[PDB]
C-alpha cells in the first residue's frame, strides 16, 4: 500500500524558491 | 532571481572600460595646455561669466 | 511563472489561484439558476445594455446561459455543457448545472481536508458507474399495451410543463404535446410541427390545428376555398428563368426579332403551367417566387397559388398531405398528388392564414400559441419546445423512471451502499458524489418554501429500506408514492443528467493550471 | 561613457542604442536558466496517470482544456526566445513521434538546472554542452538492450492495446481505457502499407459531435460526411448501395472560356429548351445504365435535376468537400469519374449499410457506413459531453494513432513509468569512472537530471520523491535491472512488465537526443540583442 | 434602499452582500494565520510598499492583524478581537482568530440550509454554556507540593515557545522564562523584565541576567566599580533647576551681583550634593539629566552619577535594589538605601553596560536578547513575551489545562453530549458549534502534513469513552496522554479563545446591513 497520500494545494511552496533565488543574487554579486 | 534594487547594476568589462574613456575625456582637455607651447581656454558659466 | 515573468499582457496562476477561480465561477453559475429548478421555482428575465436589447425571458437553464456570456474561463464549460444537454434530449439542461455545481461545490469540501484530486477523479468515476445501474435497474419499460403507454406520455409531458410558465394549463397543454408528437407516427425530425405565435388571447385560448396553417396568401384573382382539391407543390422557377446556360445572349438584326423572342418567352412559360394543370390540380405551392405572367395563368383556370412559402414549408406541407417535391413536370403518372378536404383561409390575430383543414396522412402539426405579451409567447414556445424533444425520444426509448426527487434518491442509495465497501482514500469521494445527488430533491423542496432540511430525510429513510417508487410530493408538501401521482421523466434525459455533469466535472476538477493568452482589442 | 566621445562628440554605433537591451555578464547563462526552468515546473504537474490538466484562453476566449504538451505551449503568448525554443521542443516531438511532448520540456529543464550547479565550480558552457553529448549516448545505447515484440496484425494485438493504453492512460480517456484503446489499434493496421511501413493518417478521419457519451465512440470503417440529400423525400437507408462517384455539377455544361452564345430566331430559342430537357435526362440515363443507386457530387445540384432523382430511385449528397470524396473512392473500391460520358460498371463504388443518424435535435445527419470490402480509410467517431471532452479526445487518440505508427517504423520498446530512466541514470554514472578525466561532473549533472522525470511521477501520485526513487533504483543494482518503475494505485507490485507499461525505443530515443541538441543550443549563447519597447 | 438610492457616494447592502461580504472578509482572515497555528506552523514576513517599510516578522496573530490593514468591514471585528486577547492573556491570539472563522465558515453552511440566524445564535449560546463545563471540570490545580508546580510551569512555557522561532532552544528558553517570573514573586506587572537587544551571537548565547544592565554609563572621572556599595536612585534636577516661581528674575544694578547670585547658586547646587553623600551611598541614579557642575562634585567625592537612565528605569532599579526613589533630600533616616555587590562594567556586542551584579531583593529581571539578524531579535521578543504573560497569570490563576488538542476535544464532547438532548431547531446549530471546536486539532495536525483526516478521527473515537487527557501527539504523529508528554496550557488562555470567538461571531452573524458610509479623500 502507499501508506497515506498528503496533497498540499498552497500557495508557500512557490514563494519558498523567491527567497532562494533573491539569496542567491546577493551571494553572487559581491562574490 | 535577480539583485532586486531598484537602481541600476553594471559589471564586467563595461565598467573597465568606461572608467578608462572617464579619465580620458578630462586629460584630452588639459593636453592643450601643458608646456610653454600649451594654450589658454575659456571657461564660459551660465550666468555669463 | 508568476516569478519572473515571461509574458507581454497574459497573466496564469497554478493551483493557488486557479481552483479558487474555477470553483467560484462554477458554483456562481449554478447559484444563479439554482432558483428555476422545479415546479415552484421562479423565472429570470434577461437584459441587454441597450442597441436592440430584445429582452427574452427563459426558464431553460440552457437559454440562460447562452446569452449571459461569462468571462470565467471554467464557467464556459458549464455553459458549453447545457448547451449539449438542450441539444441532445432538450430537458435537464438546469438540472446539469446544478448537479455539476454541487460535485465542485463538495468538491471545494475537501480542499481543506487534503484529498489529492485525482483520488476524487478514481472516487467519482466508480460512483457514476453505481449510479447508472440504479437507473437501469428502476427503469419500467412499456412494450404492447398501448392504452397505459399513452398514459404514461402524459406524465412526461405533465412533468416536463410543470417547471415551466405553463403551471395551470396541464390541462389543456398536455393534450397539445402528446397529441402532437402521436400525430408523427414515425422519427420525430422536430420540424413537422410548426409553432406559431400571435398575439391577443389567453393560453387557454391556444389549440393543435387538425390541418396546417400557412402565409403567403392566394394570389390576386384566384379562388380562396376549393373542397376536395388534389395538392401539388413545387420546387422550380416561374419566371425570369435565365435557364442554365450562362453566357448566352440574344444577337438579332432588328427589333421585330426581339418582340418574336419576348413572345417565345412567354409561351414556354404559357406551356410549363400547361403541364402543371394536366395532373389535375386545384392548388399550387412554389418554393420560389411566382411572378405575374404565371399568376394569370392559374386564376384564368380555376387553380390556387401560393407563391414563396417558405424552403422548410414544402416539406412540412409534403408530410401533411402526401404528396411530393416534383420540381419537373414532364411524367403526370408517376407524380403523387396531395389529398385535403378544405383550403379556406382564416383569421388569426387580424392576419388571415391558409388552413388546409381535412389532409390525410397529416404527419405534420400547427400549434397556434396565443398570448398576452410577446415575452409570454417567447417563453411558452421554449416551454413547448421542451416538451416535445422529450416524447420524440420516449418514442424511440420507452424506458421510464420516476421523477420528482426519487431517481436521485435511488442513485444515491447505490452509491452510499458502495461507499462502505471501499478504503477510506476513495470513501470520502465517493460520499461527495452521494451528497450532491441529495441536493437535487433538496433544491426543489426549497423553492417551494417547504422544509428541505427534513424531507430529504424523509427521502433518504424511505430508499433505505424498500420504497423504491417514493418521491417528493410537491403538490402538499409531503412524501409520496411516485406510481400514483404519475410523475415521471424519460430515462435518456435522467442518465444524461447524472452521465454530462459526472464527465463536465471531472474536466474543472483536473485543472491545476489556468494560463489566459492576452486579448486583442481590451485595453 | 555611453552615446557619447571623451572629446564631447556624439557616440552612436546602432539606431536606437538608448532603448536596446544586451547582457553578456554572468548572468546571461542564468537568466536562461531561470527562463527555461519555469517551464519545466509548469509542465511537471502533467506527467504520467496522475497529471493535472491546464486550461488554455484563446485570444478570442476560446477555452481548450488540454494535457498533451504540444497544444500547451504552443497556445502560449510567451514573449521569451529562451521558452520559444522551449514550444519548438515540444512541436518537433510531436511532429516525429507525438508521445513524449510532456516528458521532452521537463528533461530540457532537468538538464539546466543541473548545468546551474555546473556553472558556478567555473566550468565552461561549452565544457558542460561537450559532456551531455558522451552522456547522452551512453543512453542511447544502454535503452537498446531488452526490447522485443510479437506484433503481427492477426492476431497478437495484445502487445498493441497494452503500448496505447500507456499513451491513453495519462488523458481523460481512462473511463474508456479499454474501449478506446482497441479503437486507435485497429484504426492504424487496416490503414498501413505493412509492406512498406508507412502509414498515412489521412485516411484516418477524425470526426466529432457533441452528444451522446465518451463509451459511444465507434470505430466506422468507411466514411463520414454531412449527408446533403436535395430532395427531403429522399430514402434515408440503402442496403445495397452501388455508388457513383462524380465530379460533375448536374447542370447543362459551362465551358471555361467566355463564350456568349448568340441566339437570332425564335428555332434557336426553341433549340435551347431542348437541349437542356434532353441534358437533363442525358444525365440521368447514363447513371441507371451502370446499375448505380447512389450519387456522390462535389459541386451543387439544380431543381430540375432534384425531382429526376426521385423518379428513378436514385439518392444523391450535395456539396462535399475536396478531401472527404477522396476518402469515399477508397472505401468503397469506386473511382472518382470526371464527366458523365466516363461512367461505367467499373468505376463504382460498393457499400453496405449507407444511411444518416439524426442526434437528438440537430440537423445534422451524418454518414454511417457500417459495411465494405476490403477498405483502407477508417473514420472514428468521437462523442462526448461537451465541447471539451471531444476536442481533447481528438488529441488524446492522435497521440494513441501515433504510438501505434512508430510500432511499424521500429518493432522495439521500452517499458515506461519511469524504469527506462532509472536504468539509463545508472549507465551513465557506471560509464563516468571510466574515465573521470574532464568529464565526470558533466556526466553526474546528466544523470541527476534523468531521475527528474521519474521522481515527478512519485510527486504526482502523492508519494515522496527521494524515499520512492532511493528504493527502485537500488533494486537494480544489487540484482539484474528488471522493467521496474512506479504507479499511481501501484497495482501492487512495482514490476513494469506485469503492470504492462509499455512505450516505444524511438519514442524515448528522441527524447534524450531532442532535448540534448535544445540544451547544446541554449548554453552556447552568451548575449542577449533584444529590444526595449514595442514603439 | 438601492433603488432610488438617497446617498450621495455612500453605498450598502442588505441581506444578500451583507453577509456575503462578511463571510468572505472573516474567513480570508483566518485562512490568511491558518499556516502558523501549531508547534510545525510557518511564520510570516510583514511588508510595506516602501518609505521606511521596516519589516517585522511575526507569527503571533495579534502582530500579524494589527498591521495589515484590512479594507474589509467586517474582518475588522477578528482583527480587534485578537488585539483583546493579546492584551489580557498574551496568547491564544491565533487561536482566536481560527476558531471565530471557522465558526463563521459553518455559519456559512447553514445559508443553504434555510435556518434563522437568531436560531444559530440562541443555538450557540447553549453550546458555549456547555463547552464552558468541559474546561472548568478538567482543570488541574496546583496549590501546595511547589516541586510539581514548577514542573507545570515549564509545561506552560515548552508548549507557548514550540509554535514560535525558539523551536530547538527549550532546553534553555524554558529556564530563562520560568525563572524570570519566578524572581517576580509577586505581581506580574511585566516591566520588570527588561529585554535588551543586541545582535551578534546565536540564540543559544542569550542568557538571564542575575543582576541588572543599564545604559549611560558613569560619568567622566568617576570610579568604574565600587564593591558593596549602597545605591540612591533619584527623580530630582541637578543643574539650571528654575525653582517653580514662575515670573522671577534678578533685577541688580551692577555686573558686580550677577557675580554674587551666580556663586550663590552654586553654593546651592553644591549644597543639594552635600545632603545626598550624607547618607553614605557609592552610586547615584538620577532620571533626569545631570549637567557638568554636580557631576565634578560626584567626581570629587568617589561617587558614581548614572544620568539619564529612563523614566521606568528608575522603577526597575527601586524593584532590583530594594530601595525608594528618593526625590527630595532632607531626612537621612527615612530614606531606604539599595544594596548591591559589583556594578562592575560589561560588554555585550561592543557596547559597554552597567552590571548590578549581586544585589540584594533582586525583583527584577534582564534578558540579553542575542540573535543572528534583527527579524530574530524582533521574533524572539515578542515569542518571550507571549511567554511570560502567561507565566504571569498562570502564578495567580493555577488552574491548567490540557493543550495540545486535548482540551478542543473535551469541549466538543460537551456539545455533541447536549446537541442530541435537544429539538432538531437547534440540533443543527450544536453540531456545526462542535465541528468547529474538532478543526482547531485538525489545522494543528495538517500543518505538520500529518493524516488530519485520521487523528482527529481517532481524537474524537478517544475522548467518545474515558481519556480526558488524550491529545495529539506532534512529536511522532500519534495520539498519546497528554499528562505524561506534559502539554498542558493555562485555563484562562483557552476560556477566552472559547468565549471571545463565540462573542465575535455573535456579532457579525447578527449582521444584515452593511451600510458604510463616504470614506474622506478617496478618489
Ligand atoms: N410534478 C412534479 N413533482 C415532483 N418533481 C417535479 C415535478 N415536475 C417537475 N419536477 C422536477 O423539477 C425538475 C425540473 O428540471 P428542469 O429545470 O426541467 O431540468 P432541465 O433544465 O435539464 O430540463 C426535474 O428534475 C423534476 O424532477
Ligand atoms: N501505468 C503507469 N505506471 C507508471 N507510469 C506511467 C503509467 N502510465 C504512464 N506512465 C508514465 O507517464 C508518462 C506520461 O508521459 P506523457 O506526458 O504522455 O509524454 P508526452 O507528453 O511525450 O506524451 C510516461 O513517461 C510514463 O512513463
Ligand atoms: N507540544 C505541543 N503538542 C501539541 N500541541 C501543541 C504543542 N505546543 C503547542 N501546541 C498547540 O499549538 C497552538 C498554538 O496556538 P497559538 O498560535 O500560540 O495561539 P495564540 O496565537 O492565541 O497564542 C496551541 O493551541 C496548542 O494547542
Ligand atoms: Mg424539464
Ligand atoms: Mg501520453
Ligand atoms: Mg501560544
Amino acid at each position: 500500500r502507499g501508506k497515506g497520500a498528503y496533497q498540499d494545494r498552497d500557495k508557500p511552496a512557490q514563494i519558498r524558491f523567491s527567497n532562494i533565488s533573491a539569496a542567491k543574487a546577493v551571494a553572487d554579486a559581491i562574490r | 532571481g535577480p539583485l532586486s534594487v531598484f537602481g541600476d547594476r553594471s559589471t564586467g568589462e563595461t565598467i573597465r572600460s568606461q572608467n578608462v574613456m572617464a579619465a580620458a575625456s578630462i586629460a584630452n582637455i588639459v593636453k592643450s595646455s601643458l608646456g610653454p607651447v600649451g594654450l589658454d581656454k575659456m571657461l564660459v558659466d551660465d550666468i555669463g561669466d | 511563472a508568476p516569478v519572473n515573468i515571461f509574458k507581454a499582457g497574459a497573466d496564469e496562476e497554478r493551483a493557488e489561484t486557479a481552483r479558487l477561480t474555477s470553483f467560484i465561477g462554477a458554483i456562481a453559475i449554478g447559484d444563479l439558476v439554482k432558483s428555476t429548478l422545479g415546479p415552484k421555482g421562479m423565472d429570470k428575465i434577461l437584459l441587454s445594455s441597450g442597441r436592440d436589447a430584445s429582452l427574452m425571458v427563459t426558464n431553460d437553464g440552457a437559454t440562460i446561459l447562452k446569452n449571459i456570456g461569462v468571462d470565467n474561463p471554467a464557467a464556459k464549460v458549464l455553459v458549453d455543457m447545457s448547451r449539449v444537454q438542450d441539444d441532445e434530449v432538450g430537458d435537464g439542461t438546469t438540472s446539469v448545472t446544478v448537479l455539476a455545481a454541487e460535485l465542485l461545490r463538495e468538491a471545494e469540501s475537501l480542499i481543506a481536508k487534503k484529498i489529492h484530486p485525482q483520488t476524487i477523479i478514481a472516487g467519482w468515476r466508480e460512483a457514476t458507474k453505481a449510479a447508472r445501474e440504479a437507473l437501469l435497474s428502476s427503469a419500467v419499460d412499456h412494450g404492447s399495451d398501448e392504452v397505459k403507454f399513452r398514459q404514461d406520455l402524459m406524465n412526461i409531458a405533465g412533468t416536463t410543463l410543470s417547471s415551466k410558465l405553463l403551471t395551470h394549463h396541464k390541462d389543456h397543454f398536455t393534450k397539445l404535446a402528446v397529441e402532437a408528437v402521436l400525430r408523427l407516427k414515425g422519427s420525430g425530425n422536430l420540424e413537422a410541427i410548426h409553432i406559431i405565435k400571435k398575439l391577443g388571447g389567453s393560453l387557454a385560448d391556444s389549440y393543435l390545428d387538425e390541418g396546417f396553417l400557412l402565409d403567403k396568401k392566394i394570389g390576386v384573382n384566384q379562388p380562396k376555398r376549393i373542397e376536395n382539391a388534389k395538392i401539388l407543390i413545387a420546387n422550380t422557377g416561374m419566371d425570369t428563368d435565365k435557364i442554365k446556360i450562362f453566357g448566352s445572349r440574344v444577337r438579332v438584326d432588328s427589333t421585330a426579332k426581339v418582340a418574336e423572342i419576348e413572345h417565345a418567352e412567354k409561351e414556354k412559360m404559357k406551356e410549363k403551367v400547361e403541364r402543371i394543370l394536366k395532373h389535375g390540380i386545384n392548388c399550387f405551392i412554389n418554393r420560389q417566387l411566382i411572378y405575374n405572367y404565371p399568376e394569370q395563368l392559374f386564376g384564368a383556370a380555376g387553380v390556387m397559388a401560393i407563391e414563396h412559402a417558405d424552403f422548410a414549408g414544402v416539406e412540412r406541407l409534403a408530410l401533411v398531405t402526401g404528396g411530393e417535391i416534383a420540381s419537373t413536370f414532364d411524367h403526370p403518372e408517376l407524380v403523387k398528388l396531395g389529398s385535403c378536404k378544405l383550403i379556406e383561409e382564416v383569421m388569426i390575430g387580424e392576419d388571415k392564414l391558409i388552413h388546409f383543414s381535412g389532409v390525410a396522412l397529416g404527419e405534420a402539426c400547427t400549434i397556434v400559441l396565443r398570448g398576452a405579451t410577446q415575452q409570454i409567447l417567447d417563453e411558452a414556445e421554449r416551454s413547448l419546445h421542451d416538451a416535445l424533444c422529450v416524447l420524440a425520444q420516449t418514442v424511440k426509448d420507452s424506458r421510464t423512471v420516476y421523477g420528482g426527487g426519487c431517481s436521485e434518491m435511488l442513485m444515491a442509495h447505490a452509491v452510499t451502499q458502495l461507499a462502505n465497501r471501499t478504503p477510506g482514500k476513495e470513501a470520502v469521494a465517493m460520499e461527495s458524489y452521494a451528497k450532491a445527488l441529495r441536493m437535487l430533491p433538496t433544491i426543489i423542496a426549497d423553492n417551494a418554501g417547504y422544509d428541505s432540511a427534513d424531507l430529504v430525510a424523509q427521502l433518504r429513510a424511505a430508499h433505505s429500506e424498500g420504497n423504491t417508487t417514493a418521491g417528493l410530493d410537491m403538490r402538499e408538501g409531503t412524501i409520496g408514492d411516485m406510481a400514483i401521482l404519475g410523475i415521471t421523466e424519460s430515462f435518456q434525459v435522467k442518465r444524461q443528467v447524472l452521465l454530462s455533469a459526472a464527465e463536465a466535472a471531472e474536466v474543472i476538477l483536473r485543472v491545476d493550471n489556468i494560463i489566459k493568452a492576452a486579448p486583442r482589442k481590451r485595453v | 561613457t555611453l552615446a557619447f566621445d571623451e572629446y564631447g562628440r556624439p557616440f552612436l554605433i546602432i539606431k536606437d542604442q538608448d532603448r536596446k537591451s544586451r547582457l553578456m555578464g554572468l548572468e546571461a547563462l542564468k537568466s536562461h536558466i531561470m527562463a527555461a526552468k519555469a517551464v519545466a515546473n509548469t509542465m511537471r504537474t502533467s506527467l504520467g496517470p496522475n497529471g493535472l490538466d491546464k486550461m488554455m484562453v484563446d485570444k478570442d476566449g476560446d477555452v481548450t482544456v488540454t494535457n498533451d504538451g504540444a497544444t500547451i505551449l504552443s497556445m502560449m503568448d510567451v514573449d521569451h526566445q529562451i521558452a520559444k525554443l522551449m514550444v519548438e521542443l515540444s512541436k518537433s516531438q510531436d511532429d516525429e513521434i507525438g508521445d513524449g511532448t510532456t516528458g521532452v520540456v521537463v528533461l530540457a529543464g532537468a538538464l539546466l538546472e543541473e548545468a546551474e550547479q555546473l556553472l558556478d565550480r567555473g566550468i565552461h558552457p561549452i565544457r558542460i554542452a561537450d559532456g551531455y553529448e558522451q552522456a547522452a549516448r551512453v543512453a542511447i545505447e544502454h535503452l537498446d538492450k531488452i526490447s522485443d515484440s510479437v506484433l503481427v496484425d492477426i492476431k497478437d494485438t495484445e502487445p498493441l492495446i497494452q503500448t496505447a493504453k500507456t499513451t491513453l492512460g495519462s488523458k481523460v480517456v481512462n473511463s474508456c481505457h479499454r474501449q478506446m484503446a482497441e479503437i486507435a489499434v485497429n484504426a492504424v493496421l487496416t490503414v498501413a502499407d505493412m509492406e512498406r511501413r508507412d502509414v498515412d493518417f489521412e485516411l484516418i478521419k477524425v470526426e466529432g459531435k457533441v452528444g451522446g457519451r465518451l463509451e459511444d465512440t465507434k470505430l466506422i470503417k468507411g466514411v463520414i460526411v454531412d449527408k446533403d440529400f436535395s430532395h427531403p423525400q429522399m430514402p434515408k437507408k440503402v442496403e445495397d448501395a452501388k455508388i457513383a462517384i462524380l465530379t460533375c455539377p448536374f447542370e447543362p455544361p459551362k465551358p471555361k472560356t467566355k463564350h456568349k452564345l448568340d441566339v437570332t430566331s425564335v428555332e434557336d430559342y426553341k433549340a435551347l429548351q431542348k437541349y437542356e430537357k434532353e441534358k437533363f435526362e442525358e444525365m440521368i440515363q447514363q447513371i441507371k445504365e451502370t446499375g448505380a443507386n447512389l450519387a456522390i457530387c462535389q459541386w451543387g445540384f439544380d431543381d430540375e435535376a432534384n425531382h429526376l432523382l426521385l423518379q428513378n430511385n436514385l439518392p444523391a449528397v450535395r456539396w462535399v468537400g475536396g478531401p472527404e470524396i477522396e476518402l469515399i473512392a477508397i472505401a468503397t473500391g469506386g473511382r472518382i469519374v470526371p464527366r458523365f460520358s466516363e461512367l461505367t460498371a467499373e468505376k463504382l463504388g460498393f457499400a453496405g449499410l449507407v444511411q444518416e443518424i439524426s442526434f437528438g435535435t440537430t440537423k445534422d445527419k451524418m454518414l454511417v457506413i457500417e459495411q465494405c470490402k476490403n477498405s483502407r480509410a477508417v473514420t472514428i467517431f468521437i462523442r462526448g459531453g461537451n465541447k471539451m471532452i471531444i476536442e481533447e479526445a481528438k488529441r488524446s487518440l492522435h497521440d494513441a494513432l501515433c504510438v501505434i505508427r512508430n510500432l511499424i517504423r521500429d518493432n522495439r520498446v521500452v517499458y515506461g513509468g519511469g524504469a527506462a530512466e532509472i536504468s539509463c541514470a545508472l549507465a551513465v554514472s557506471q560509464e563516468a569512472d571510466k574515465c573521470p578525466t574532464l568529464e565526470q561532473y558533466a556526466m553526474r549533472a546528466f544523470a541527476d537530471a534523468l531521475e527528474v522525470i521519474p521522481m515527478a511521477l512519485s510527486e504526482n501520485s502523492g508519494m515522496n520523491p527521494i524515499q520512492t526513487m532511493t528504493e527502485v533504483r537500488a533494486r537494480q543494482v544489487k540484482e539484474m535491472n528488471p522493467a521496474l518503475g512506479i504507479d499511481c494505485l501501484h497495482k501492487g507490485t512495482n514490476d513494469m512488465k506485469q503492470q504492462h507499461v509499455i512505450e516505444t525505443l524511438i519514442g524515448k530515443k528522441q527524447q534524450i537526443s531532442l532535448a540534448t541538441q535544445m540544451v547544446r543550443m541554449i548554453l552556447k549563447i552568451d548575449d542577449i540583442r533584444k529590444p526595449g519597447e514595442s514603439e
